[PDB]
This record gives C-alpha cells, structure tokens and sequence, in this order.
C-alpha cells in the first residue's frame, strides 16, 4: 500500500474543494476505500499504457503511452 | 501529490507488470491520479451533499466509484 | 474480466466505516 | 455508403436470432439509422486502430492493431 | 459480410493509407459484432415494448445502450 | 469531439421511418 501521510493530505484537499460549505468530515471506512481504489486503479491503468509500451514493440513505458492511453479513456 | 510516495509508485508500477519506467512517469501518474481521485471525491461530497448528510462514507464512496463507468 | 473484480471491490467496501473524523482536526493522528 | 444487398442479409439474420418467436418488422427507417450507425462506426474504429498503427511508426493497418483495438473495447 | 472495396472506401475515410489484406476479415468480424449487438438491444427493447417493428428510435436505443460507441 | 457528431447523428435518426416489413417476406425486394 501508498502511506497515509500524503495521501490524506489530497483527500483533504479536495474534501475541502467539492464541499459546500462545512468540509464533510469523513469516515474511517471512507478513506480505507479511496485509498484501496486509487491503488488497484493506478496499477490497473499502469498496466494498459504498459500494453500500449508492449504494441509498439518497446518494453519501457514512457509518456508516448500515458498520453495515448489519456487520450484513450480522458 | 506533492508528496505522493515516489517509490510507491514504483511499486505499483511492478504490481501491473511494468518491468521498466521512465523517469518522467511519475508527474504523469501523480496527475493521474489526482484526475480520479479529484472526480471521485467530487462525485462522493455531491451525493453525501443531496443526501443531506455531514460525513462521507464509504457507501458514499462506493456511489462515486459506481458514478465513473470508465474504471473497468 | 477487470469488471468482475472491481465489483468484488465495491462489494467489499460496503462494510465497516466507524471513525467519523474533522479531516485536519483529526489528520494530525495520521503519522 | 454501403450496398443494402448484404447489409440487409446480417440485418434479417440477427433480426430472427434475437427475435423472441415473431420475427420483427424492422421500419425502413430502422434500416437505413442501422446502415448509417454501422458506416460511421466502422470508419470511427477503423480510424483508432490506425491511430494505433500510427503510434508503432508503421503506416500500414494491420490485425496487430485491430486486435488491441478489440482488447482495448471488447 | 461488407462487400470487399466498401471496407476500403471506409479506411480511407478514416484516414487509413494502407491496409493489410487480412484487415477486411477482421473489419468484418468487427461489424458482426457491433451490428449484433445494436439489432440485439433494439429488437429486445422493441419487444418489451410489445410492438411487432423494429424503428430508427428502437435503433436509436440500442445505440444509446452502448456506452463505448464513442471512443 | 466525436460524442458530438454521434448526438447529431442520433437526432437526425429521429426522423420519419414508415414502410413496415416482415423482413423476409419484404427482403427479396431489396
């Protein structure tokens, strides 16, 4: 797992943005889920632009492949 | 993102399977994922909002992640 | 199928929640 | 355009398969909205593929870039 | 399925230079599918509603009822 | 830009259709 120390820091961050206009305090729960989703779908998309590195026959993934895959799913 | 572990994104780089990675990767993940993270915060305070509600929680999560259709 | 997986996921996460916290008042106890 | 002889061919067919036991009238509307769809979405993912063949620095469209395509989108 | 110059007219629309001599097959099975699906939803949706015709809004549905019809 | 010509697409698509057929009896006529 990612340590808590900066990512709470983001989660705060945008709790603070999208809230109205008391920041919305947050449960335990709720951070353990945002933490588990940002880790599995980091990986998840790391390893499709590394499909993309693999189509161009090259086996280091570079910006080339982040852009594409950017462009594929915005 | 300012401190989002640079060797944690190598790790999970390695749990996906990347063998080697460019040195500039880990700007365009930490804005990766500041995007889904960003959208799915936005998505969670909204209903959490409509709700009428104080806290987020992770059913409230859980309706944003559910609210993205491109996680898959 | 990725699909299948993340729904596994999200079924997990209806689960244990308690801790309500005020984000900064409480993120100090984070380290 | 494409020619409605064989078009209507694939459209007759899937209309029995899926039909649920009456076959089912089909609008020369329906047709023609059927025809247009299939035109522009081939040309549409006949364009990404290519813009996966672009990307590996070949110019030349091939199954290599059709079948990531079919990863990529089921 | 497509007719054999039709897949070519369609590429070069695209904007594809060239083309390999498996592609047409592959085109083919692509729109098999695609085709396969929309009538799919449409007749589905056509026969919910308890109607004997297929329309250009059943059509309409159907594609509706596709999410990745866009990119 | 191609969810725009899609919508577009799908608006004109909401059009007049008539001519019902009982698609085989009707495709020898195509």
């Amino acid at each position: 797992l990612i340590p808590k120390l900066p990512f709470s820091r983001l989660v705060r961050e945008f709790i603070v943005k999208y809230s109205d206009d008391e920041p919305l305090r947050v449960t335990e729960g709720a951070l353990l889920a945002m933490q588990e989703s940002c880790e599995m779908y980091l990986t998840q998309r790391l390893a499709d632009s590394y499909m993309l590195t693999k189509h161009r026959n090259r086996v280091t993934l570079e910006v080339r492949d982040m852009a594409l895959m950017a462009y594929i799913c915005d | 993102i300012q401190g989002i572990t640079k060797p944690a994104i190598r790790r999970l780089a390695r749990r996906g399977g990347v063998k080697r990675i460019s040195g500039l990767i880990y700007e365009e993940t930490r804005g990766v994922l500041k995007v889904f993270l960003e959208n799915v915060i936005r998505d969670a305070v909204t209903y959490t909002e409509h709700a009428k509600r104080k806290t987020v929680t992770a059913m409230d999560v859980v309706y944003a992640l559910k609210r993205q259709g491109r996680t898959l | 199928e990725r699909s299948k997986a993340w729904s596994s996921k999200m079924a997990d996460f209806a689960s244990l929640e308690d801790g309500m916290e005020i984000d900064v008042a409480e993120f100090d106890n984070l380290f």
